[PDB]
């Protein structure tokens, strides 16, 4: 529950937060591993 | 495919070895020209 600042002379709200982690397996298969292989071939 | 490219690089290194660059070792020459040609074929 967020209450606003005191007025010398924004409204109060209820905020629901979602901290969410991405699961990167797709990008590990489609981008990272081909890049690693290309880097070995560049070696 | 990456491993096959590495294999091709190694095979081309083996193919273009020259007397003035590398020494043909007798164990290597006897292994890769007598034993393995008979084993494979
Ligand atoms: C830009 C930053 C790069 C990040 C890459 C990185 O952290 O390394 C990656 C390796 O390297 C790979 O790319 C893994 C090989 C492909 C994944 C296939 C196996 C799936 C892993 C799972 C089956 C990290 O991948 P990891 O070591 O598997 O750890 C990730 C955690 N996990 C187990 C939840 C997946």
């Amino acid at each position: 529950l967020i209450q606003p600042s005191v007025d010398p002379r924004r409204r109060e709200e209820v905020t629901f937060y979602l901290i969410i982690r991405r699961k990167p397996l797709f990008y590990l298969v489609n981008v990272i591993a081909p890049c690693i292989l290309i880097t070995l071939l560049a070696i | 495919v990456t491993m096959v490219v590495v294999i091709c690089v190694i095979v081309l290194n083996i193919h273009f070895r020259t007397p003035s660059t590398h020494v043909l070792s007798e164990p290597v020459k006897k292994l890769f020209l007598e034993t393995l040609p008979e084993i494979l074929h």
